[PDB]
């Protein structure tokens, strides 16, 4: 069993609790309280390896949090969470990664950018601009649906990949 | 204060 801390960010919103209760519980919340910040540990199996993911699903934009500084110094990989049909919550991406980096002291910090809410219509941030901005970090770009669950366990288990190539370079 | 914002009270 090998251990990865994950913390799950990203506008209000965005989809962040369901995206982390879709993975450890199998079940979409159409309602969760926007304001509760939880962790969660699960098992699970990735390339292989028996993985225990601690992940930390954040929340309270504009308050204090401990948990989320203690999980901020030590996560290993953050899942950088936008909804394709909020410019605002992409736009926020670059300031929650540069915060990332800073609280780090480091420009090699595992991160995956993740366009969730795939499965609806109405869409205005164009797939384009987000691969942009994922190349231009060097990381990966994965859209999501909490709801259908697509691309929920790939967008995970990819963060777990980037902190591996991390982990074996260092 | 580490921005940018992002969570705010990040210090
Ligand atoms: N259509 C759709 N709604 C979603 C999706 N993921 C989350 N939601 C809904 O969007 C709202 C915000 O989700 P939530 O997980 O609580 O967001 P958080 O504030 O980022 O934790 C809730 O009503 C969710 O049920 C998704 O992929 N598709
Ligand atoms: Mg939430």
């Amino acid at each position: 069993s090998t251990e990865y801390k994950l913390v799950v960010v990203g506008a209000d919103g965005v989809g962040k609790s369901a995206l982390t209760i879709q993975l450890i519980q199998n079940h979409f919340v159409d309602e969760y309280d926007p304001t509760i910040e939880d962790s969660y540990r699960k098992q699970v199996v990735i390339d292989g390896e028996t993985c225990l993911l601690d992940i930390l699903d954040t929340a309270g934009q504009e308050e204090y949090s401990a948990m989320r500084d203690q999980y901020m110094r030590t996560g290993e990989g953050f899942l950088c969470v936008f909804a394709i049909n909020n410019t605002k919550s992409f736009e926020d991406i670059h300031h929650y990664r540069e915060q990332i980096k800073r609280v780090k002291d480091s420009e090699d910090v595992p991160m995956v950018l993740v366009g969730n809410k795939c499965d609806l219509p109405s869409r205005t941030v164009d797939t384009k601009q987000a691969q942009d901005l994922a190349r231009s970090y060097g990381i990966p770009f994965i859209e999501t649906s909490a709801k259908t669950r697509q691309g929920v366990d790939d967008a995970f288990y990819t963060l777990v990949r980037e902190i591996r190539k991390h982990k074996e370079k260092m | 204060a580490i921005g940018g914002f992002g969570f705010w009270f990040v210090d």
